[PDB]
């Protein structure tokens, strides 16, 4: 289970935070 | 919870000592494998066993001749650490 | 010619916000032309957005400087935090013009521009995340990349990557002296 892809924990605003 | 096959706890513990205490210079993939370990342990709401593996880690890794294993255990904690902080609001204690 | 990483990081910013325009992640009332490249862009302006694009290429960037990124990708998710389409951008890396490599980066611009010709409808709901591919798995790596707190990264599971059986839908390839990449779509069979 090769261990080479990296991905910030946190998400994005979602489509909501952003039309507050 | 995976760790290259052992899903029950104990057995985590036993292909970690195998690991540690056989091998004098672990490959970078597998030091990985222990951090991805440690933070499915996290989303999947096990931070006891994750006290647990850091506590057998820092055993193991500090008590070991080379170097490279002491280094190795501060490199996974570093890890874990800036994910408890965002995904908790906290660090580990030892 | 870790100027790559510099101008790779700048494009990237540039290609992230365009490509959540055109796939329409977000509203267009948060989007503002700008000019890179002597063709146009649309960037956001909604500050906590802006932050999240920005880290994360922070972050990318020492990677990009030693060339131990394979692939940046901007996953679209679907409301069940499940790809539904990737943007793949494939990196390979002094007769030094510099200058004309960041005019053939235009081209990667208006391929983006028009690619909801050539891709189905996505669910909607969608929201995006950043997948970093490295050449091989190094403690290095995450090193680099932890630099910013609050920001941290994680190694991703299978679930953050895969799609089963999907469609590629390549948009541009450039083959340069000092900068080898290429930009594919891969779209998820259905929805």
């Amino acid at each position: 289970r090769t261990a080479n892809i990296l991905k910030p924990l946190m998400s994005p605003p979602s489509r909501e935070e952003i039309m507050a | 919870g995976n760790l290259a096959g052992a899903v029950e706890f104990n057995d985590v513990k036993t292909l970690l000592r195998e690991w540690i205490t056989t091998i004098s210079d672990p490959m970078e993939e597998d030091i990985l494998q222990v951090v991805k370990y440690c933070t499915d342990l996290i989303e999947e709401k096990d931070l006891e066993k994750l006290d647990l593996v850091i506590k057998y880690m820092k055993r193991l890794m500090q008590q070991s001749v080379e170097s490279v294993w002491n280094m190795a255990f501060d490199f996974i904690l570093d890890n874990v650490q800036v994910v408890l902080q965002q995904t908790y609001g906290s660090t580990l204690k030892v | 010619g870790q100027v790559v990483a510099d101008v790779l990081c700048e494009f990237l910013e540039v290609a992230v916000h365009l490509i959540l325009y055109v796939r329409e992640v977000y509203p267009v009332g948060i989007f503002q032309k700008r000019k890179k490249y002597n063709v146009p862009v649309q960037m956001s302006c909604h500050p906590e957005l802006n932050q999240y694009i920005q880290d994360t290429l922070h972050c990318v960037k020492p990677l990009l400087e030693k060339n131990d990124v394979e692939k940046v990708v901007v996953v679209i998710l679907d409301k069940e935090h499940r790809p539904v389409e990737k943007f793949v951008f494939e990196i390979t890396q002094i007769d030094s013009l510099l200058s004309h490599v960041e005019q053939l980066l235009a081209a990667f611009i208006l391929k983006i521009s028009v690619c909801d010709a050539v891709l189905d409808h996505n669910p909607p709901g969608c929201t995006f995340t950043v997948l970093v591919h490295t050449r091989e798995a190094a403690t290095r790596n995450m090193e680099k990349i932890q630099v910013i707190k609050d920001f941290p990264w994680i190694l991703a599971d299978e679930q953050d990557v895969h799609m089963h059986d999907p469609r590629l839908i390549p948009l541009k390839t450039m083959t340069s002296d000092i900068l080898k990449m290429q930009l594919y779509v891969e779209e998820r069979a259905h929805k």
